[PDB]
């Protein structure tokens, strides 16, 4: 780990407060950045299909959605592709309203994991897909690299991982409000590479305000 | 979600 955290049960814990009052809805999982929500999905869709569908490519049967929230990801990206999802948050509230927010798309939802990540295995073998969208910052260093050595295990054969996260220009950003590190190019991809995953490529996401933190997608295994 | 610059 590139910053060791001396008290990983509070850091944690204060997480877990700031959610509670987060509403369950696609606004709040956007943080009131609700008109990127559409420009993030276009482009979360365009990457995948870069990525998943032909010989050697992910297949299109299992994907897991983790740091779900109430399954905006799994609704727009990833339910359209795969024949079934499964969602993984800490917040049992959103993996409940997750069945509403979802509609007839919800059908194709095998199982929702109420786990945090840094306490979660990922079914072995199981996914052709793993998506990593706007969670890794709230995990620590050490937490992060074992999470993603974790995801390479539940991938099928071709399988990858896709990390989707804000990464600040230099250097790091701790928000201990909502106990998340904005990390930067260097200390991500050195984790990325220290978990035994290798880049198969990454995107700059496009239309957000200059204002907001750059965002990027990794296609992994 | 987003973030704004610090
Ligand atoms: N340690 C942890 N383990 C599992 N989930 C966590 C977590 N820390 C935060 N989360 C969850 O991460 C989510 C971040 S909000 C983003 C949700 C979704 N990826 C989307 O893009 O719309 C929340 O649902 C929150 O409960």
């Amino acid at each position: 780990s590139h910053m060791v955290i001396n008290g990983e049960m509070q850091f944690y814990a204060r997480a877990k407060l700031f959610y509670q009052e987060v509403p369950a809805t696609e606004e709040g999982m956007m943080g009131n950045f609700i008109e990127l929500s559409s420009p993030d999905i276009q482009a979360s869709q365009k990457f995948l299909r870069k990525f998943v569908g032909g010989p050697g490519r992910a297949g299109t049967d299992c994907a897991l959605d983790c740091g779900s929230g109430i399954g905006r990801v799994s609704k727009h990206v990833l339910l359209p592709v795969f024949n079934s999802v499964e969602l993984v948050d800490m917040m049992e509230s959103f993996l409940l309203e997750a069945q509403n927010y979802l509609q007839v798309k919800g059908d194709k939802v095998e199982s929702y994991h109420c786990y945090s990540l840094q306490e979660f295995t990922p079914p072995f073998r199981r996914y052709d897909v793993i998506w990593i969208q706007w969670v890794s910052g709230h995990l620590t260093d050490k937490d992060l690299l074992a999470f993603l050595s974790r995801c390479r295990d539940g991938l099928k054969e071709n399988g990858i991982i896709i990390l989707k996260d804000n990464v600040a220009r230099e250097g790091c950003i701790l928000d201990l409000s909502d106990s998340s590190v904005t990390r930067d190019m260097d200390i991500l991809r050195s984790l990325i590479r220290k978990s035994g995953l290798v880049v198969l490529g990454q995107e700059k996401q496009d239309g957000f305000p200059e204002q907001c933190i750059p965002v990027w997608m990794f296609a992994l295994h | 979600g987003p973030r704004r610059r610090s």
